[PDB]
């Protein structure tokens, strides 16, 4: 499953 | 062949919680190309930052930054929903092209990174030694972050999933426990604070 980019 | 051009270090990007996720493994022969889809950490995220890194450490911060850029215009949607295709392509002269494309909106941004950038021979030699010396700690760091990112998401759905019973007091209390554990670096304490949260969220 896709990893997450940083968030804001 | 007795000799060949490789890219000497892993190349990747920074992912949620300050981790390096590798797109092209060290010692991969060039030219080479690899893509991987990423998504968004939280609901309603309209802008992502792609931070390109060279190195073997699990902490993004410990690797050599090669550059970065933003991809904005993404339709604010639930976490996991956006499909941001990330592509790393190294041509035969060693030039790195990195692009990110949001599949839903078609929005794309890119950067080109000169072949001379990044760490030098002695630097490369240190990087590998320091990564093997710290293999155990980097791995415990990587678990910490996976556990934190789960804890984090759990905090965000538990807050959204809140007339609930007049007992939800102990939940708001178990939320504060968890929010505090997530700031520390003890994987087990965080999971325990999650376990306590499951056990008082039964009425939910």
């Amino acid at each position: 499953k896709p990893p997450y980019l940083p968030r804001p | 062949v007795l000799l060949l051009d490789v890219t000497p270090l892993s190349l990747g990007i920074e992912t949620m919680g300050g981790v390096m996720t590798t797109l092209i493994a060290k010692n991969t022969t060039i030219p080479t190309k690899h893509s991987q889809v990423f998504s968004t950490a939280e609901d309603n995220q309209s802008a992502v930052t792609i931070h390109v890194l060279q190195g073997e450490r699990k902490r993004a911060a410990d690797n050599k930054s090669l550059g970065q850029f933003n991809l904005d215009g993404i339709n604010p949607a639930p976490r996991g929903m956006p499909q941001i295709e990330v592509t790393f392509d190294i041509d035969a002269d060693g030039i790195l092209h990195v692009s990110a494309k949001d599949k839903n909106s078609g929005k794309e941004q890119k950067i080109t990174i000169k072949a001379s950038s990044g760490l030098n021979e002695d630097e490369i030699q240190k990087m590998v030694r320091d990564a093997e010396a710290n293999a155990e700690a980097d791995r415990k760091f990587e678990e910490l972050v996976q556990t934190r990112n789960q804890g984090d998401h759990l905090l965000h759905s538990t807050r959204k999933q809140v007339l609930p019973a007049d007992d939800k007091t102990a939940i708001e209390s178990a939320l504060t426990a968890l929010e505090t554990a997530l700031k520390g670096e003890d994987k087990a304490a965080i999971e325990a604070k999650m376990q306590e949260l499951a056990q008082v969220s039964q009425k939910l």
